């Protein structure tokens, strides 16, 4: 899934397959250099594509005034009250209905979903 | 009514909601809010007929059936009702807000365009704008509605 | 332009009312109880003189052929 | 007893092609350069002053690029020499506005596809601000 | 201290009064022209590329300096006479100022000897002047002054006088340009669109685009499908898409890294770097830097023959053709790159879902052209063309190696004549260029009343072509509260298309962001040229004018140092905005001009910065040396632009920000100092616009520009085809307190009337009305209307001319049956005579080759009395006459008179005083409307305004209109007329003329506010 | 009409060596017991696969 580069070019590393070996390597084409790949993994494709909003959520968004601010949910480590709220911005996931809380504090800037 | 929806939101933001076979969840909510607005104008504006006595001249027009309906009557004593932008409830035109008072992704009936307050009550700003939006697709389609039946 | 001579509704003279009108507003008297010495009972005739502007003092200004 | 509706018309006009009105200023300005410098002879026509000033009005194309690209673009198509220009020439804002001002793409256009092509003539002609 | 509640609505009127005495109503016409006449005409100038002519002997040609005088007229003497701006209407002249330049020309004839002469002002042409603009005579002078010179002081200005015509550039809404926007179209082969429009500084080159496109996945084929969806980037002079990636390698990252850097910001995220791996595939095969090159130059518009070429093509269209705005020079690949690579990473965003698509609506995303913006664009199309005729004066000059005099070489009716042109007939542009040009600018301005002059000027146009097309300028969207006013439209098929300017809201005059870079360097910010890629990852991006600055690692204190400046009125102006795109870490800042934006209370702490002090000061307002422009000083007010609105919060009115039993919001940053000012000039009159449908609302804003009225106060000296004026135009009893800006309190276009709603003898349907004969016969309705009739004798010919004289039946051969003796000895007919159907009014004669009548008649059959006569000389010379002829309309049944709001309802019938139905106290009705148009074609406020009406002339004193005031409402008014001996809802019982006995129902009637418009009976019939 | 996108959740392309190698954890159970039976392994079978 990840994209890796080689130390003589820095160009793409195409997973390519040996019959001798048989082992596949990320070897590059236009520079002779070769490395073997420990994931033993291509590429992933998730058609659903589910994936979790807390890491796209970016922690700065606590001083926006604009974003909704309350307190029944307080930070997990921190124990503030106020956090802010606001719906998932993707717009693959518009069709849910989902609340993401963000803490509040200056530093913390922790995640959390109900 | 505005409790009613303030408990279907809460219920689609704590995932209590229960999206219907034949629709999304996003639909579905936007579904079950409209009927609890569209029940309380048809409510509401039911009783504005009944409380109109005979003397009454408003009543006098529409029992004849001459002028008016039975609906401006209810925007003029009960309630205006949602003001809908090409079918549906006003789009968020600002990041996730209808206008910028409205804090992000409000859903509620006076961030939406429901307009509760009847015209000889007078309208709030924020309903001025959302009865404008809904009166100018109506001017819209009635301008192109005569071209093309015309032709 | 200049206030109208009577009433447009009854006919009773408003436009002799107009000089003592304004002389009342600098009077201290309040907009309402100039029009009450005046005597002008009615609404209609009220009207004439509350909601009157005097534009001819604007077009004096440019001067004449 | 000749009518542009139904595309009739003298049979001499057949073997000649269309032209649109700005690709016409191009070839009155190739006339009117030789004729101003290339050759001492007397003042052009007022005729053709006159159709110099039409054709630069209603230029739906700046350069032969443009005029060029559309011209191969509906050359692929079936349309037919006298709706070539007439199409380009009017420029119809939709499908319908087309099929109405020219009778004859109703005959063998849909609806779907002559809309494809009138957008694609609003992507090549510009305005000059 | 603080704004009581109780005090804030007097209060927040009083800083409103301030802004409108300091910038105006038309401010944002006039500030466009400045900046235009004062920069941009210079900076065309001196933009100008060096002219070379060659054929040894060298001629460089610069423009050194620009200087413009005040207006003068150029008679036959040539003395440079003041002309004043009343002059040229009479005349039918352009209003406009001499333009001259300073020229610097370094001749070298291959002798090593370089020597240069000097011409001090040199006669390039002339520039139409906006009036009451710096240029114009009327700037800074006081009321006295301008009667004095025939002018209205209470006329706002802003429009240019050609051949005696007033135009206003209707403002033409334009997409911003140094903007990225993604949409997404069904109908491209390809799914998303990387549209961005990029250009420099005011106009330096035309603009370009480029769109870095995304192949769709419906597409299929054996390597297409492997790959899937790949990006496709399309230069503007390359015909075909070639592939993003390989752009990059043109540039200079031969290293493929070096391209996955300046893409993904974020190198542990992988959803994106999936996206972007199927693009190098189809670039792979591209390695080295100067294949790259060859690539693209391979289907350039116009390929080299030889291989060399191709590279150098492909160089200079990648250096000044693509991204000009970022960099112009030959040492800004690694800028070039970084933007090029945004715009990529602005795709995959919207590609995968996780950014919203940019909204087509979106007024942000949309930039307005002023008559600055506007004449600019134009300015270079003389200019360029005045270029090209010097040189090619010069060419032939040249190769015959005699030196070429100037005074021949510039030619002043290219300058004159190009921009009176276009302003004139209205198609923009020059008309020999072989394009289309766009019609609508510069429209015949509406002195039809003040409001709707008011109106046309602050008019807005939605775009043209492709960018309107797509998107539906039609509808209302949320960004016009409180820029463009939302119930004002024309109605018909151009519905929404033009629209009005909000009261508060301007536009951006403009200005320069040398400024604002520079205070981005002393700070932490750090350029790209100095990081790495891999420190975008977590630092915000720095947008200035939409150029790449530089990211910067804290964005809280830089913003909050930035505001602080902005509210100081430091380095940085309150007119440039900042934007804070929180959940994109990206800050824009723009400072070019169009940018529409309004003023708002700035709250810190849930607490209104504007405190007791400052309305104390703006109570004293005059005489205290203190006006709206302290108020910003002191940071209690700035502006927010579409795009800041986006993230700036909003209270309607500090009742709502004060305190809550539950806190909606708890973080306040902006105030509204009041919503009705979002209401347009036409819309603000309307009392209880909220009360009233929003139909009824729009519908009013056609009809209030169609009454007739006072437009302004010097309609006697100037000379108007078609201008209609109320007898007696009284000010409303039910007034708005944004009446006051607008004027039109001093110069209103209605009657008021006591209008009593039943039905009388059903001679009124749903479109009708019934009026009061008495009333008219004492001046109810009646109104002037003059008809302005224009004539000149010119020598067109050298055999046959025109001349003034009466055509006597002997001398002249062909005439036309009518009576001639109105005429005078000069062909003139004086002013006092009555005319009366087929007459003539002017003589005229053409001596063909015996003379011919040529004379102008009635054009209807009106009976009128000539007001006044002017005799003057056109611009080429000839005599030249106008002769306003005045007739009286008295209303009639066939008139059309409409309320402020609903439809207009023609006059049914006129009753005596008789025959009307009196009430108890002998109040006969002025006009009786039909009940039934209440319903559907009217609204509430009718019947609300007719209670105010009563009260407020019952109780001496107008009536608050404000559409969002909770003091004024419909209980309270009944209880105050209760008071007066009236029934509390405003019904009486009125007897019937006819019968006395009295009628079954008891009437509703007040002194409803009545106008009337154009639209009369007489005018149809007489033609 | 339905189509695999609308009944499908995720999907990848991983490596395995040998055909008794599947790399992947979870499946290893159910896949072994299955491929026993040698159905078109009568001879070599690229390392590649698309769950
Ligand atoms: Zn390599
Ligand atoms: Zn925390
Ligand atoms: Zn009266």
């Amino acid at each position: 899934v990840g994209i890796r580069f080689c130390q003589e070019c820095n160009n793409m590393l195409y997973p390519k397959e040996d019959k001798e070996n048989r082992i596949l390597l990320y070897a590059c084409r236009n520079c002779d250099y070769q490395q073997e790949a420990d994931n033993s993994c291509i590429y992933v494709n998730k058609i659903t594509h589910e994936v979790d909003e807390l890491t796209q959520i970016i922690a700065d968004v606590s001083q926006d005034p604009t974003l909704p601010r309350t307190e029944d949910h307080p930070c997990q480590k921190c124990g503030h009250k106020e956090a802010v709220f606001f719906q998932s911005h993707s717009a693959r996931a518009e069709d849910a209905m989902r609340l993401y809380y963000v803490c509040t504090a200056p530093h913390c800037g922790h995640r959390w979903t109900e | 009514a505005k409790q009613d929806v303030i408990e279907v939101i809460e219920k689609a933001h704590n995932n209590e909601l229960e999206p219907t076979p034949g629709n999304t969840l996003r639909q579905t909510f936007e579904n079950q809010v409209n009927r609890i607005l569209n029940d309380a104008r048809d409510k509401t504006g039911s009783s504005a007929q009944k409380s109109l006595s005979e003397y009454n001249n408003f009543k006098s027009m529409v029992v004849s059936g001459a002028k008016g309906s039975k609906i401006n009557i209810s925007q003029v004593i009960a309630v205006v009702g949602q003001q809908n932008v090409e079918g549906k409830r006003i789009p968020f035109g600002f990041k996730h807000r209808t206008l910028p008072h409205f804090i992000k992704d409000d859903y509620g009936p006076e961030s939406r365009g429901f307009v509760e307050n009847s015209y000889l009550a007078g309208l709030t700003p924020t309903e001025f704008f959302f009865h404008a939006m809904g009166g100018r697709e109506g001017l819209i389609d009635t301008a192109v509605k005569t071209a093309e039946t015309g032709y | 332009m200049i206030i109208p001579v009577r009433c447009f509704t009854c006919g009773k003279i408003v436009g002799n009312k107009w000089e003592a009108y304004l002389g009342l507003l600098q009077a201290e008297y309040t907009e309402g109880d100039a029009l009450d010495a005046l005597g002008l009972k009615r609404y209609c005739c009220r009207r004439m003189l509350l909601a009157h502007v005097d534009l001819i003092e604007k077009l004096l200004n440019y001067a004449p052929l | 007893e000749e009518d542009a509706s139904q595309l009739i018309f003298p049979k001499e006009f057949e073997t000649a092609e269309t032209l649109l009105n700005s690709e016409v200023h191009m070839l009155l300005e190739h006339r009117k350069q030789q004729n101003e410098s290339a050759e001492d002879e007397q003042e052009l026509s007022e005729v053709f002053m006159k159709t110099l000033n039409y054709t630069a009005r209603f230029s739906r194309f700046k350069n032969r690029e443009t005029i060029a690209s559309v011209r191969s673009l509906l050359l692929q198509k079936k349309l037919h020499k006298f709706e070539l220009a007439c199409l380009a020439n009017l420029c119809p804002e939709t499908a319908e506005e087309s099929k109405a001002l020219i009778p004859s793409l109703e005959g063998r256009f849909e609806d779907e596809e002559l809309q494809q092509i009138l957008d694609d003539i609003q992507t090549k002609r510009s305005f000059q601000y | 201290d603080e704004i009581t509640p109780d005090l804030w609505q007097e209060a927040c009127w009083i800083v409103i009064s301030s802004y409108f005495d300091e910038k105006g109503l038309v401010r944002q016409q006039l500030d466009s022209f400045d900046e235009f006449i004062q920069m941009s005409v210079q900076r065309i100038v001196e933009d100008a590329p060096p002219i070379d002519l060659q054929a040894p002997p060298r001629y460089l040609l610069k423009f050194e300096q620009i200087y413009l005088s005040k207006p003068t007229h150029w008679e036959r003497d040539g003395a440079p006479s003041p002309m004043m701006p009343n002059e040229a209407r009479l005349r039918n002249l352009t209003y406009s100022a001499p333009l001259y330049v300073d020229i610097t020309k370094t001749v070298i004839k291959e002798g090593e000897e370089q020597l240069q002469t000097q011409h001090q002002k040199t006669f390039i042409g002339k520039i139409p002047i906006m009036l009451r603009s710096t240029y114009c005579l009327l700037n800074g002078l006081t009321d006295r002054d301008l009667c004095e010179l025939n002018e209205c002081p209470l006329d706002p200005g802003g429009y240019f006088i050609i051949n005696g015509s007033e135009k206003v550039l209707i403002a033409q809404e334009k997409m911003a340009t140094n903007t990225v926007y993604v949409f997404a179209k069904k109908d491209s082969k390809y799914a998303y669109t990387g549209e961005c429009r990029s250009c420099l500084e005011n106009s330096s080159r035309p603009t370009s685009t480029i769109w870095v496109s995304m192949l769709a996945r419906g597409g299929q084929g054996a390597k297409k499908s492997a790959i899937g969806q790949r990006i496709v980037a399309t230069l503007p002079y390359i015909k075909q898409e070639v592939p993003i990636i390989i752009v990059f390698r043109a540039l200079g990252f031969v290293s493929d890294r070096d391209i996955l850097e300046h893409i993904i910001y974020d190198f542990e995220d992988p959803e994106m770097m999936e996206m972007v791996k199927p693009s190098l595939d189809e670039a792979f095969v591209i390695q080295e830097q100067n294949v790259a090159l060859n690539f693209i130059g391979s289907r350039g518009a116009k390929p080299g023959v030889t291989k060399e070429k191709r590279i150098k093509y492909a160089k200079e269209v990648l250096q000044k053709e693509m991204l000009p705005h970022v960099g112009v020079s030959d040492f800004c690949e690694t800028k070039k790159a970084y933007f090029l690579g945004y715009m990529v990473h602005r795709l995959l965003l919207a590609a995968l879902g996780r950014r919203e698509l940019d909204d087509r609506d979106h007024y942000g995303n949309k930039r307005l052209d002023l008559a600055g913006p506007l004449l600019a664009f134009l300015f270079r199309g003389m200019f360029k063309n005045l270029l090209k005729e010097v040189r090619i004066y010069a060419q032939k000059f040249i190769d015959r190696g005699k030196d070429f005099n100037l005074e021949l070489a510039i030619k002043t009716r290219i300058i004159s004549d190009g921009l009176k042109y276009s302003l004139a007939t209205g198609n923009w542009g020059d008309q020999k260029k072989a394009h289309q040009a766009r019609a609508g600018v510069s429209q015949v301005l509406n002195r039809l009343t003040f409001a709707s002059t008011l109106s046309h000027l602050r008019r807005l146009n939605s775009p043209i072509g492709r960018d309107g097309k797509l998107a539906k300028p039609r509808q209302l969207h949320n960004t016009l509260w409180g820029m463009v006013c939302p119930a004002e439209t024309p109605e018909g098929h151009a519905v929404g298309l033009v629209k009005n300017l909000a009261l508060m809201a301007y536009i951006s005059v403009g200005s320069q962001p040398s400024p604002i870079l520079e205070f981005l360097e002393e700070w932490s910010m750090e350029n790209l040229e100095e990081i790495s890629p891999a420190a975008i990852a977590d630092a915000t991006k720095i947008f200035v004018n939409g150029c790449w600055v530089g990211i910067h690692k804290d964005p809280e204190q830089l913003m909050n140092t930035l505001r602080k400046l902005r509210r100081q009125m430091d380095i940085i102006v309150s007119e440039v905005s900042m934007i804070r795109d929180i959940r994109e870490r990206e800050i824009r800042i723009y400072t070019d001009a169009g940018r529409i934006c309004r003023p708002l209370l700035i709250v810190e702490k849930q607490k209104l910065l504007l405190k007791k002090r400052h309305i104390d000061q703006l109570k004293e307002r005059e005489y205290n040396n203190y006006s709206w422009q302290d108020l910003v000083a002191s940071g209690v007010v700035e502006y927010i632009d579409t795009l800041e609105e986006e993230t700036v919060m909003l209270a309607m009115t500090p009742d709502d920000l004060q305190e809550k039993e539950v806190a909606y919001c708890s973080t306040y940053t902006h105030c509204e100092i009041h919503p009705s000012m979002i209401l347009g000039v036409c819309a603000s009159i309307i009392p209880f616009p909220d009360h009233n449908q929003s139909p009824r609302n729009t519908y009013q804003s056609a009809m209030g520009k169609q009454a007739m009225g006072v437009y302004i106060t010097n309609f006697h000296v100037r000379m108007d085809t078609l201008a209609h004026v109320l007898y007696y135009p009284q000010k409303p009893l039910v007034t708005t307190r944004s009446m006051e800006y607008l004027r039109f309190r001093e110069l209103p276009a209605g009657i008021n009337s006591i209008v009593a709603i039943a039905s009388y003898t059903g001679y009124n349907q749903e479109d009708s009305v019934i009026m009061n004969r008495s009333a008219v016969d004492r001046g109810f309705f009646r109104s002037v209307f003059y008809r302005s009739y224009k004539e000149q004798e010119s020598k067109k010919g050298f055999d046959q001319e025109e001349v003034f004289e009466k055509p006597t039946r002997e001398t002249c051969q062909g005439m036309r049956h009518a009576i001639y003796d109105k005429l005078d000895d000069d062909g003139l007919i004086a002013p006092g005579v009555r005319v009366s159907g087929d007459d003539v009014i002017i003589g005229k004669t053409v001596t063909l080759p015996t003379k011919r009548d040529c004379s102008t008649f009635l054009r209807t059959s009106e009976t009128g009395i000539v007001d006044q006569v002017m005799v003057t000389l056109n611009q080429e010379g000839y005599k030249f006459c106008k002769i306003r002829v005045r007739s009286v309309r008295i209303p009639q049944i066939g008139d059309k008179f409409a309320s402020r709001h609903g439809q207009k309802g023609t006059c049914g019938i006129q009753y005596r005083q008789e025959d009307m139905p009196f009430t108890c106290e002998g109040i006969t009705p002025d006009i009786i409307i039909n009940p039934h148009a209440i319903p559907s074609r009217m609204t509430i406020g009718h019947l609300i305004e007719c209670l105010q009406g009563k009260v407020s002339a019952n109780k001496g004193e107008i009536g608050d209109a404000t559409p969002f005031n909770d003091a004024v409402n419909v209980q309270k008014i009944s209880n105050l007329l209760s008071d007066y001996g009236y029934h509390l809802r405003g019904n009486e019982v009125l007897y019937n003329g006819f019968t006395g006995r009295k009628i079954t129902s008891q009437i509703f009637i007040g002194p409803t506010y009545y106008q009337r418009l154009k639209h009369m009976v007489d005018d149809k019939i007489h033609s | 009409h339905t189509t695999l996108r609308k009944v499908t959740a995720n999907t990848a392309i991983y490596y395995d060596p040998n055909p008794q190698s599947t790399v992947v954890a979870e499946d290893q159970e159910w896949v072994n017991v299955y491929y026993e039976m040698p159905d078109f392994d009568v001879a070599r079978i690229s390392p590649w696969l698309l769950r």
